[PDB]
DNA sequence: AGCAACGCATAACCC
DNA sequence: GGGTTATGCGTTGAATTGTCCGG
RNA sequence: CCGGACAAUUU
């Protein structure tokens, strides 16, 4: 079961997947984002309220005053999306908050007397978010797109390759936080721990250990473990552990309970461990060099004389063992050392380490962090304890705090958000670890040790840094306040907020300029990734993993839609059903599988638990059910893929579409082409053009409804109904009975935005596509607008493909066209340029718009008004002027259109600045648009309370109904009639009361756009007025545009063919386009041909049913064609049931495909050469598809079959009257006397050192002299020559270089002497 | 510079000089009323840094900030860096009189002479114009010239033409990289906004027709223009200044017409006959009476150049067919007839050029290169192949073997997981075996397509090359090489992983059947490695080019000879395998320093101050000569330069 | 207030 | 007892150009 | 005027 206005044209669709979860939306991550910006929930929780909550509570330090704060609210905005963008003020809404200050008295703990309670105070003017996902700055059109970067936490690199060429393998440590100072503990070749703030300089650990309030003692008994000694009267024992031993040799003699285990050369093994597990004996003899070689770890004095007999951190000598002995001591804590399980880095760094107090320790950080300064105590203290211990400067977040649990394997996942000893002391027991050999490292590529951000959270984040920058300012005013007569309003501050979320919101690295000159560009734009803005990687510092993609690059980032230029790796685009988790990783859906039934419940899957499970693949074989009818299976489960079996699967992927994007899967047969071939076809149709007639495609992917729907580029129905006035200017949809509200049910009107530019000069259409009286369903396509038919983004057109060299008009890839395809019209786009024109109020007064210029012409003044301005609808070319212009002196300063773009003027609007006196020509030009205003309202008035009173004469129906009271008295007096006071008459006066406020809300809206017209708008201080005109070139083919495909092959026109000379089959059907055969062994498309064949086995179906629709045929034959089309196949999810339909839709039906049939190919699930093969055996077309043609010059058949086809292409944005340019002499620069460079300015080439070099290895010198000093830096040698060609002398002479008279002008300027000397 | 309005936008260097001043002020007035000692060394210390970021800024210490976060620049940092002086302004430098646009193709034109705007050609050349027009008298003074100009009536267009018919342009294109890179050619006033360049010289600009621009200049002073028509032109630079191959090389549409042409098959009509000529071959062929490819005895005509200059006619009869004799009637004169009898690959039709200019000369040489051009888009045009589906045919036994190859990896993981082998050598079982496949299928479909088409004899079947059109255009050198039919047909092996090492799951399946998401998502990674270094391996090798052409460039022949029996030892280099370079192209045109002595008994051979060429190459190849003492550049002993007695022969020459 | 690679520049070995 | 080697800071990283718009 | 951002080409 389908819908009814679907019914107009189904597009047949192949494959043998069914699917399970359908599109969502493609802007839920902009809309989710900007919620999360936006919203009243409480407690805080990741939002504007959780910022408030967490810095607002600041107390003062001698005023007595507490500032709280309880909620916050919004405004309505001042000028809605339409007309905001039509003047160019910034879409913003008022940002009210509502706070309490109270005041305490002294000597008092919280003793107040009065505290005063502001009532919406204001802070700043935030801007909203519109449906489809754009933001508006100053009248432009800009989306923010997300940053990829690094997740605050905790990371163990290795940095490999420079080790001081050693060898030696390396591991560091890296703590970031959210906000704060960052913490790296380096190491040395020669086994030493260090540590370094902000990135200084190196510095040792142990002082940083024992500034953590920490002796020496302690920091040991924790990190290394403690070997207990102990005195007798002969063989002093020692406790050794065998998991000590296992990493060094013990080359001494080992004894225990009489029995001799390990003498001296003996390796200890796996045997000999197990035997000193068994026995347990930690009393053993060790030799006198083994005791010199340990490390005492605590102080320890004499038994008898009391004096120190070793120091903390120290070898052992035989003097210290006399001294042991001669002594009473039982128990000495001394250190484990080892080479593969227990270093004593922390050894060797506290023997380095000059300082043994904690004193000392602040007083070294005080004097390397700030040079030059008494290191107070206090001071130092203060500073380390504000440094990782503080809620200001050092703050991580939710995500950064689960991340640090999950690196150091913790329990809990919450917790604080402060660095802590107990964090750092297990942080460098795991780099420790690490270090020994055990545990490995955490890379950088990962998807599960990054992080992505999204608009709302980088919004939260600059919204915070203002806040906290003006906090200082805050309080500093609170704490020199007054008595408790002060105002909250006046002692609050936003300026440095409103300035921050400005530049935020305008100058930034990644709030980019859109491109909507296609739906598919918008669609692409708005999931595109980023890293690069701040706080990720740059342009040229990269290597080679951020480029390449990480194999855990499934169903999330798309490997095709990518830019290639400059940053090549960098950019990177979102998948379809790649969704963003709730901590700020990249999420992906997953059916969840059982034991042998795949159920149709989905389960969410993050990066680090995709790792854990195994998924089976997409396009696998499998029983309606969900049953592996194989045993193996191709299936993954650490990034790289494998081979698995059938009960030791877990998950399934959704969709086989969820691995490419949607911008790259209108590609159709994807798995035809190369990678590379792919990705720069899906770049080409991302910057693409619409086309006169958006032409069905014949071979789409099956999303293009999806996409067009999801885009904001059509007009979608809110509520169904039934549709009674189709205009191409509003829609009025009636809706049923079904969906009717007590309150506000009402009609549906929908505007349709007429011929407007887009951002690169680009016109966008909306165009109705309903009928007349026709019932309409909810979320119904109603508009098509660029490059859209029927709700299918309908990019290129179609076109006759065929495959032959043409006298080398096709040299290796170009393209040959055929005169038909200008003489019908089908490629002649539409281009909008946009021209700007200031009037300033310079000195002498301000630039008039008056006729009356001396020195004019009345061929020149004809086109023109008794203002200066051009009338609407005027085709003019390069040369003309536009708007007059004239500055007093009185010179002629009209803007001028540039030569090369005949256009045609289409809209002049004026904005002028309040306070200036307006001419006729503004006056009638503000009565137009007042006139416009008032029948529009009118009409709109007209039919709501056409709406009104249907509803309360529909009311009246229901129920006591009276013809003569109803067709006798007029219809104004219908209130009181025969009805009962129920729900009926309830119905009746709230639709009164509501075309009274309607009536109302009209006086008042009336008024207000009145008012806004004769006021005046916000412009530059010292500009007038401004004028904004949109031109209209018509733009046919012409040779040396750029024609492509969706398959990646490039294509530009060299010489157009007529209709006579191009080759025609055995019918008389010429070709149109002509390709090369030799660009498909260069870049691999195979599916080219595949795309081909198609294309004829589509227009061989829609030209029979065309046929046989115009030879007058039975509704039975007709429908026995349609239902052997639509049922052809082997196993197809698209089953319809013709015999569930009516003549009439039928006929529609045909009538609507008598053009072509469009047939839909999912990516990884297309069509089939089987398939297409049965198709071709069903139409009229031979099975090979290889038809032979007959030549259009002389006329004879060909040796062998040439492949004709069908191709659906398309048109790119490069025009060659748009990149054409040329100049022979023009204006210079200022600083070198070198001219100028461009097209929109009159600038020329750039003889640059690549070409220099290249005549330097030619025989050529005064080519070169000519070209280096005559054209460009001598300016008298120039202007002679010129002189001696317009007067008919061939005679070049040199010159002095002016680059070179600069550099030894700013040489002398500088201190270096340099001259010129004579000989 | 002003900015919008009356407000004046500052600059680094004028912020920086008010500073100085400022502070040189405020020292000046502060040391009046005698102040002390930690005032006047505050102001000191300040002044100090004035005057540092006056001069040079981020050197010592932290930059001073102009702005709100970009550093300020200095004289030094405009100086040096990038955007210096000696690269931006002192050697490149932006020019007059030059144009751009989208070139085109337009197979119609000679070598000396390319396409080019008819507005473009008038705009450029406005002075030639107002000159034309005020010798001839049509115009009264420069503003009748302009209103001449810009209105366009009838005389400027043939003034135009007559400025065009002798006035050569220099094209010139961006990314220049060896010498041949701006030529000389002749515009013709052709409709339109795009450039019509020869098609022959594309191959060697490694351009293309992707909407890539090239720029043009006009010499316009008589020194040049001779200088332009004496090297700068195509007919002019034929040989390549680094080898000994020429630049005009046969495009891969001619080299397919000529592949066409000269395709010989064992029946076609008209097959088993006997014709005067060439002239009568192409007359039957045209009226269809006979096959394009058909043997047939034709009678030949040819000359020779054994005399002293003067060439010797006969006449005889070669066993040929019917498009051989038609590419023979555009030979020359003097050339032989067993070079047309072979398949005609890019490699011959390579030598055949080679060799006919070698013995002929040069001008003729580039007539009948224009005209074999000429003649193979005419016949491609005629013909015209055509890939199709069909055309494009699987392996039967591909199914059988990927099975027997699933069945080892199968084997070889179960083998492993009981405990037999490591996953070392189960790796390199399964990556070997997988190679083995590869190749296996690689060449079971070349078989097929080098012989899957045969057809009769009269009467019997018999077998033949294939007359595929993949086939062809892989056999002809047109376009793909044996790996990249492998890629089109067949199976594409094994790909290599970011980290370095090699998947051990390579593709099951190729284009034309159905790769899987897996497969696609590997070969996308593994043609991303290298569409993301070819970037910086450009940006490596354009660095490395210009440190080379920096360090040597001063080096000018001054002398003839320096008089010096000095030299490099000439020995054949061999690695490991067997010899690279060969003797002759090693001392190709090289004047050695002793007299070099055959390898008899005492015999001279050449002399010490003689050129030496192909001739004494193979004089020296008959003698076989091992070591050759020959001068050398470093040898050589020249004051200030080197001279041209231990250089030899010029290249490209 | 995150290169990468390589060279020149102080201030400690260990005979 | 002078001089051998880790550490700190100096330099740079192709080519030309259609676009956007900001201080 | 200097940078920022996008983009063509070096496939
Ligand atoms: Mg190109
Ligand atoms: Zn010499």
């Amino acid at each position: 079961v389908y819908s009814y206005t679907e019914k107009k044209r189904i597009r047949k669709d192949f494959g043998k997947r069914p699917q399970v979860l359908d599109v969502p939306y493609l802007l839920s991550i902009q809309l989710d984002s900007f919620q999360k910006f936006i919203e009243q929930d409480p407690e805080g929780q990741y939002g504007l309220e959780a910022a408030f909550r967490s810095v607002f509570p600041i107390q003062s330090y001698s005023g007595n005053s507490e500032l709280q704060y309880v909620s916050y609210r919004l405004g309505e905005p001042v000028f809605d999306v339409q007309e905001c963008q039509i003047r160019g003020v910034t879409y913003s809404a008022p940002l009210r908050v509502k706070l309490r200050l109270v005041i305490y008295e002294r000597e008092a703990p919280e003793g107040t007397v009065k505290d005063i309670k502001e009532q919406e105070v204001y802070m700043g003017e935030i801007p909203l978010m519109t449906d489809n996902g754009t933001f508006v700055i100053n009248g432009t059109e800009r989306v923010i797109v997300s940053q990829l970067h690094r997740s605050p936490g905790v990371f163990f690199d290795s940095d490999k390759g420079k080790t001081h060429s050693s060898g030696k393998v390396l591991y560091n440590a890296r703590i970031i936080p959210y906000r704060g100072s960052w913490l790296d503990f380096e190491f040395d070749p020669k086994d030493n721990l260090f540590v370094r703030i902000d990135r200084r300089r190196k510095l040792p650990a142990t002082i940083i250990l024992r500034a953590l309030n920490y002796t020496t003692e302690q920091i040991l008994d924790l990190f290394f473990e403690k070997v207990i000694f102990e005195i007798r009267d002969n063989k002093l024992q020692m406790e050794l552990v065998p998991e000590r031993l296992r990493g060094e040799t013990a080359s001494f003699d080992i004894e225990a309970n009489g029995k001799v285990y390990v003498e001296k050369g003996r390796r200890i093994t796996a045997r000999h461990i197990r035997q000193l597990e068994k026995d347990d004996v930690k009393l053993i003899e060790v030799p006198v060099e083994y005791i010199a070689g340990k490390v005492v770890a605590k102080d320890y004095i004499d038994e008898s004389t009391g004096e120190l007999i070793c120091a903390a951190n120290m070898e052992l000598s035989l003097d210290l063992l006399a001294k042991l002995s001669q002594s009473g001591h039982k128990r000495i804590e001394t250190l484990f050392t080892n080479d593969l399980d227990h270093g004593p880095y922390i050894s060797e760094t506290l023997r380095v380490d000059p300082t043994n107090d904690r004193l000392s320790a602040l007083v070294e950080i005080y004097r390397m962090m700030r040079p030059g300064e008494p290191p107070t105590r206090e001071a130092a203290e203060s500073l380390f304890e504000n440094l990782f211990f503080s809620e200001d400067r050092y703050d991580l977040s939710a995500v950064g705090r689960m991340k640090f649990n999950r690196s150091l394997l913790r329990e809990e996942i919450e917790g604080s958000g402060i660095l802590s000893k107990d964090d750092i002391i297990d942080v460098m027991k795991k780099l420790i670890d690490i270090r020994n050999g055990k545990g490995e490292v955490d890379d950088i590529d990962h998807l599960g040790n990054r992080r992505i951000r999204s608009v709302g959270e980088m919004a939260e984040n600059q919204f915070r840094v203002g806040l906290v920058r003006v906090e200082r300012a805050v309080k500093e005013r609170l704490s020199l306040g007054d008595l408790d007569t002060l105002m909250p309003q006046d002692m609050i501050n936003a300026k440095p907020i409103s300035a921050a979320v400005k530049e935020f919101f305008g100058s930034s690295q990644l709030s980019q300029f859109m491109d909507q000159n296609n739906p598919l560009s918008e669609i692409t734009h708005k999931r595109r990734i980023s890293a690069l803005g701040p706080g990720g990687l740059t342009r040229e510092r990269a290597g080679f993993e951020v480029r390449d993609v990480h194999p855990t690059h499934y169903g999330r980032v798309c490997p095709i839609e990518t830019p290639e230029g400059p940053n090549i790796g960098l950019i990177n685009s979102l998948s379809v059903y790649a969704q963003t988790n709730e901590y700020g990783f990249l999420e992906t859906p997953y059916r969840k599988v059982t034991d042998g039934v795949v159920t149709d419940e989905i389960h969410y899957l993050s990066a680090i638990e995709e790792g854990n499970y195994v998924i089976a693949q997409a396009n696998s074989n499998l029983d309606e059910e969900g049953h592996f009818v194989e045993d193996l299976v191709t299936c993954r489960s650490k990034g790289e893929s494998s081979l698995f079996s059938r009960d030791q699967v877990d998950y399934m992927d959704v969709s086989t579409q969820q691995v490419v994007s949607v911008g790259a899967s209108l590609i159709p047969f994807l798995e035809h082409d190369d990678a590379n071939r792919a990705l720069m076809g899906a770049n080409m149709q991302r910057q693409a053009v619409p086309t006169l007639r958006a032409d069905k495609p014949l071979v789409g992917t099956g999303m293009e409804r999806a996409v067009a729907v999801d885009s904001g580029v059509t007009a979608v129905a809110k509520r169904g109904g039934v549709v009674q006035y189709v205009d191409a200017s509003r829609i009025v949809i009636k809706v049923n009975e079904d969906e009717m509200y007590p309150g506000e049910a009402g009609i549906d009107i929908y505007n349709l935005t007429k011929y407007t530019r887009s951002n690169q000069n680009t016109c966008i259409n909306q165009m109705p596509c309903v009928s007349l009286g026709e019932p309409v369903e909810r979320g119904d396509v109603l508009a098509d607008g660029p490059s859209t038919d029927l709700g299918e983004l309908a990019l290129g057109q179609n076109m006759r493909v065929a495959f032959m060299p043409w006298n080398g008009y096709n040299f290796e890839d170009s393209i040959l066209v055929s005169e038909r395809v200008v003489q019908e019209d089908r490629f002649t786009t539409i281009h909008i340029q946009e021209l700007a024109c200031v009037s300033r109020d310079t000195k002498l007064g301000p630039e008039e718009i008056t006729a009356d210029i001396p020195n004019v012409g009345e061929a020149a003044l004809s086109k023109l008004d008794e203002s200066g301005i051009v009338y609407i609808g005027a085709e003019v070319t390069g040369g003309d002027i536009l708007v007059g212009k004239v500055t007093p002196k009185v010179k002629d300063s009209s803007l001028r259109v540039p030569n090369g773009v005949s256009g045609t003027v289409i809209d002049v609007q004026v904005f002028t600045r309040d306070g200036v006196e307006k001419d006729k020509r503004a006056l009638e030009i503000e009565e137009m648009q007042l006139k416009q205003a008032k029948k529009d309202l009118s009409e709109e008035l007209q039919i709501l309370e056409a709406g009104l009173f249907s509803r309360i004469r529909a009311v009246l129906v229901a129920g006591g109904v009276e013809a003569e009271k109803l067709d006798k008295l007029p219809r104004d007096r219908w209130l009181e009639l025969g009805l009962t006071d129920e729900e009926k008459q309830n119905q009746l006066e709230q639709l009164a009361e509501q075309y009274d406020e309607l009536k109302h809300e009209f006086e008042k809206k009336l008024e207000a756009k009145r008012r806004k017209i004769t006021q005046g708008d916000d412009l530059a201080p010292g500009v007038l007025k401004i004028v904004k005109v949109y031109l209209a070139v018509k733009r046919r083919i012409q040779p040396g545009d750029k024609m492509a495909g969706r398959h990646g092959n490039k294509g530009v026109i060299s010489k157009i063919n007529p209709i006579e000379d191009m080759p025609y089959d055995e019918n008389g059907t010429p070709v149109d386009i002509v390709l090369n055969p030799l660009g498909v062994p260069s870049r691999m498309n195979i599916g080219q041909i595949l795309e081909t064949h198609l294309g004829m086995a589509a227009k061989g179906i829609g030209d029979k049913i065309n046929a046989m629709l115009k030879q007058q045929q039975e509704v039975a034959k007709l429908r026995e064609f349609i239902q052997r089309a639509y049922d052809l196949g082997a196993d197809v999810r698209q089953k319809v049931d013709l015999s569930t339909f009516s003549d009439e839709e039928v006929m529609r039906l045909a009538e609507n495909l008598r053009k072509g049939m469009p047939i839909a190919t999912p990516v990884f699930d297309g069509a089939k050469e089987a398939e297409i093969k049965e198709l071709l055996k069903l139409g009229d077309l031979p099975t090979s598809g290889q038809i032979r043609l007959y030549d259009g010059r002389t006329g004879e058949q060909f040796e062998r079959p040439v492949t004709v086809g069908y191709m659906y292409m398309l048109k790119l944005n490069h025009l060659v009257d748009d990149k054409m340019h040329a100049r022979s002499t023009g204006s210079y620069s200022l600083v070198t006397q070198q001219p100028l460079g461009g097209k929109a300015q009159f600038g020329g080439q750039r003889f640059g050192e690549m070409e220099v070099w290249a005549l330097e290895a030619y025989g050529a010198a005064y080519t070169l002299q000519e070209m280096l000093t005559v054209k460009s830096d001598d300016v008298n040698g120039r202007t002679k020559m010129y002189k001696n060609i317009v007067d008919g002398n061939h005679q070049m002479e040199p010159g002095m270089p002016e680059s070179f008279n600069v550099l030894l002008k700013e040489i002398r300027s500088l201190g270096i002497n340099i001259e010129l000397e004579d000989e | 510079v002003p900015l919008d309005g009356g407000r004046f936008a500052t600059s680094d260097l004028n912020d920086l000089y008010r500073r100085v001043i400022n502070r040189n002020n405020r020292l000046k007035r502060l040391l009046d009323l005698a102040a002390p000692d930690i005032i006047v060394r505050n102001e000191k210390r300040m002044l100090q840094e004035a005057v540092d970021a006056l001069l040079d800024n981020g050197r010592r210490g932290r930059a001073i900030t102009g702005s709100n976060k970009r550093p300020l620049k200095s004289l030094a940092d405009m100086i040096k860096g990038k955007q210096g002086r000696f690269r931006q302004n002192l050697l490149g430098k932006r020019v007059d009189y030059s144009g751009r646009s989208v070139i085109t193709v337009g197979p119609y034109l000679r070598l000396h002479q390319c396409g080019l705007p008819k507005k473009m050609a008038l705009e450029l050349f406005k002075p030639f114009i107002y000159g034309k027009l005020e010798l001839r008298g049509l115009a009264t003074t420069i503003k009748a010239a302009k209103k001449m100009v810009e209105r366009e009536e009838a005389v400027v267009w043939d003034i135009l033409d007559e400025v065009i018919r002798e006035h050569p342009v220099l094209l010139n294109r961006a990314p220049t990289l060896h010498r041949l890179g701006i030529q000389a050619f002749e515009p013709v006033l052709i409709e339109g906004k795009a450039i019509q360049l020869h098609p022959l010289v594309c191959a060697a600009y490694n351009a293309d027709f992707d909407g890539d621009q090239m720029a043009v200049h006009v010499p316009l002073t008589l020194e040049a223009q001779l200088e332009a028509r004496a090297l700068m032109m195509s007919t002019n630079n034929i040989l390549s200044p680094a080898n000994g191959e020429p630049i005009i090389v046969p495009s891969q549409d001619v080299v397919l017409g000529l592949y066409y042409m000269t395709r010989d098959c064992v029946n076609a009509k008209g097959e088993g006959m006997v014709l005067t000529g060439p002239k009568e071959a192409e007359r039957l062929y045209r009226s269809g009476l006979a096959s394009l490819h058909a043997r047939v005895k034709v009678r030949i005509t040819e000359y020779e150049k054994d005399a002293n200059g003067e060439l010797v006619a006969k006449t005889s009869l070669k066993d040929t067919t019917v498009g051989r004799a038609i590419l023979w009637m555009i030979v020359p004169k003097g050339l032989p007839y067993s070079i047309v009898n072979q398949a005609l690959g890019k490699k011959a039709i390579s030598k055949m050029l080679n060799t006919c200019y070698r013995i002929l000369g040069l001008k003729p040489t580039v007539i009948f290169a224009d005209q074999i051009m000429y003649t193979g888009f005419a016949y491609a045009a005629r013909s015209g192949a055509s890939v199709g589906i069909d055309d494009m045919v699987i392996p039967e036994k591909k199914h059988e073997i990927i099975s027997e190859a699933e069945a080892e990896v199968a084997e070889i993981q179960e083998q492993f997981q009981s405990g037999l082998v490591t996953a070392g050598e189960r790796y390199n079982k399964v990556i070997d075996i997988w190679a083995a496949a590869n190749d296996r299928v690689s060449k079971a479909m070349m078989d097929n397509l080098q012989t899957e088409t045969v057809i009769n004899r009269d009467g019997q079947e018999e077998k033949q090359v294939s007359f595929n059109s993949i086939y062809m255009m892989a056999d002809s050198g047109a376009r793909g090489s044996a790996a990249q039919i492998r890629q089109l047909a067949g199976m594409r092996g094994l790909m290599a992983k970011p980290d370095g090492s090699i998947i051990e799951t390579p593709i099951t399946a190729n284009f034309r059947e159905g790769l899987n998401v897996l497969q696609y998502f590997i070969s996308t990674h593994g043609a991303r490695k290298g569409l993301a270094d070819t970037a910086l391996k450009t940006a490596n090798s354009g660095y490395l080019t210009r440190r080379l052409v920096d360090v040597a460039q001063d080096l000018v022949v001054t002398e003839d000879d320096c008089g010096t029996h000095e030299g490099i030892m000439m020995t054949p280099v061999i690695e490991g395998g067997d010899v690279k370079e060969p003797l002759r192209d090693r001392v190709l045109g090289r004047v050695t320093a002793e007299d070099v002595l055959k390898p008899g008994t005492a015999d001279i051979l050449v002399p010490r101050n003689t050129l030496l060429h192909e001739q004494w190459c193979d004089l020296l190849e008959e003698n076989s000569v091992d070591a050759v003492k020959v001068r050398s550049v470093v040898s050589c002993d020249t004051d200030f330069g080197v001279c041209a007695h231990c250089y030899g022969r010029d290249l490209a020459r």
